[PDB]
């Protein structure tokens, strides 16, 4: 338990609760189908399900720092593919 | 009105809700709910560590913050409200917080609680009503330094701006200052009622500075008080001011007040 | 039935895909990693492929096709990144 | 040995996983049939994919050489010395693994997509006969292109890699597209000739059947070929193309090759 890995946990935390409640907002609204992973978004979904299934507490600070680019990289991404109205 | 929600919105969010949470985790016949203690920027996670591995992993972590963007609405009330979001999605949040503790409680899985311990009355009727279940409840608390919290909400901001300028909302003073205040007696008071099996001081290193348990006629009230009021040396903030100063070159954010005050301290402490 | 220009993206995407799915392939063989251990990184990171990799690309329209480019250009940039130890 | 060698067990490993992705979603039935593609580099071969999934309806599985290139379990290395000159060092693995799949998948009867271009006679009569001796049916649905929209779509294709990976990208010689050309019409009479196929095809690029020796057996598809790679494309049909090209080449950054100024004075040539 360094501060510097409690403080990249603490910033993946909310950034990754942002990204999966956005598109599972968007899933929800648009009435999807949660178990079609055909269905791009939902496909997307499950991705991000699987992403928050680790434990961070395990992770050195490379490991750390390799997640939250993962979830700078959806958040990236999920803006872009939610464009439906 | 778009502030409001249907109950079936809130079922459906309610329901993945439930399913992410209990991921991996499993009820047992005799449950712990640890609340959680600290300003905002104390680093509370550390004590999700600590409980994770007291725990063994067998944990559930409920956090209120986590459910603010959930809003059926979320993003049409961006687009109004922009930075003043917070209040109007909070009733959502509260009301998806509370169904949340009510059913895992119901079953009986390990809980974590995260909360700042403004108050006492929130923690008691908390602990009272996991009791009334079944429940062993226990608080830990942060005792973290004014001055290294307050740097850590500004941190947290520019670290957060950097990634997504939209989803970054300051911490205001004033939310970290009341917890300041209001926690030491408060703890004192939570003591005096014995509901807490274990009342813990951790630091920002993981280190238990105070137990309830172990030491049950010490109030926790002194301890944390030496740790809030601890002068912080130069020699400590100078990393966290240093990122601090990176993020917010990044960010485009040198003309604030407080810009300018982290690069007058990093000035300050040059080798003459 | 169907047009260059979608089909000209699935081939896009097909040789794409193949070539960052095969980089996280190797990594997971080559460090010998339990793939049934979905807490390490890189087994997370196979996993979520797996996934992604499991559609039907003639089901989707252009935009979606782009928008599946677009996702495997960033699994490229991240998996170059975090395989870069 | 070394680098470009890899162990029993190492190829054992790939082949298990590339095995677990094929047969997602996919039964083995009692009349499996094999479809092998045809086409000169370009062509969009990936239009006959679309067209069997359709006359499959999903269940059928496509077996891409391409595929495997990267999966040469010393790949990493391979390009830290071989850069883009790399393609030649990986293709004995490559083979090698296409033949352990479609050997393992036909044993079990799945129906096969095979990805090939036609190139040779050799290939898709050994794989034919090799299938057929098993319960296959064998098709060979194969592309009818203009052999300059094909060079295009080459060219093309480069340089969109290009522009996601500058360090993957290589270029199809000009050789390799133009020598598939000069053979196929004459290939698919040869096979044609063996009566291995229960019916060969000839496919635009809009998936729209232009010829099959099932309808018309006493008609070679020679003939039918040679006329569409050589028909003449209007200015009308190539103006997109050549935009689409020449705007792509600007952020890759490629003025200055003979490619992009040959497609200048199309462009000029129209105006
Ligand atoms: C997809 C494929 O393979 N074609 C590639 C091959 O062309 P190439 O013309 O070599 O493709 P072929 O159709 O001849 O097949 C190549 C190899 O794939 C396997 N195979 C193919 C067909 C078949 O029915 N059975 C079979 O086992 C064989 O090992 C064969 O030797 O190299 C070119 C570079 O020069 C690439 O641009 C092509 O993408």
């Amino acid at each position: 338990v360094t501060y510097e890995k409690t403080f990249e946990i603490e910033i993946i935390n909310e950034l990754s609760a942002s990204v999966y409640n956005r598109v599972l907002n968007y899933v929800l609204n648009h009435e999807l189908n949660k178990n079609d992973s055909q269905l791009l978004e939902v496909n997307l979904l499950n991705q991000l399900k699987l992403a928050k299934r680790v434990n961070l507490f395990d992770y050195s600070l490379e490991e750390l720092q390799a997640v939250h680019e993962y979830w700078r990289s959806m958040n990236r991404y999920s803006k872009q593919v939610l464009n439906k109205e | 009105n778009i502030v409001n929600f249907t109950d079936k919105q809130f079922e459906n969010r309610l329901n993945d809700n439930l399913e992410e949470l209990i991921q991996g985790k499993k009820a047992v016949e005799s449950p712990t709910a640890f609340l959680l203690g600290g300003q905002p920027g104390s680093g509370k996670t550390s004590l999700r560590s600590a409980i994770f591995e007291e725990t063994q992993g067998n944990v559930i972590v409920i956090d209120n913050d986590t459910f603010k963007q959930q809003h059926p609405n979320f993003d049409e009330l961006v687009k109004l409200y922009e930075k003043d979001v917070v209040k109007h999605v909070t009733p959502y949040s509260n009301r998806m917080t509370e169904a949340i503790i009510s059913r895992l409680s119901d079953q009986g899985y390990n809980l974590v609680i995260e909360g700042t311990g403004r108050t006492t009355d929130v923690p008691i009727q908390t602990a009272t009503m996991l009791q009334a279940k079944g429940y062993e409840t226990k608080m830990y608390v942060m005792a973290v330094p004014k001055i290294n919290s307050y740097l850590g909400t500004i941190e947290r901001y520019e670290t957060m701006y950097a990634d997504d300028p939209m989803t970054a909302r300051a911490t205001p003073k004033q939310a970290h200052d009341i917890v300041v205040k209001n926690l030491p007696t408060n703890l004192e008071t939570l003591h005096k009622t014995g509901l807490f099996s274990d009342i813990r001081l951790y630091n920002r290193e993981g280190v238990k500075l105070y137990s309830s348990l172990e030491t049950p006629s010490i109030s926790p009230k002194e301890t944390l008080e030496k740790e809030l009021n601890r002068k912080v040396s130069g020699k400590e903030i100078q990393p966290t001011l240093e990122r601090i100063e990176q993020k917010m070159v990044l960010n485009k954010h040198q003309e604030t007040p407080e810009f300018k005050a982290i690069q007058q301290k990093l000035e300050s402490l040059q080798p003459p």
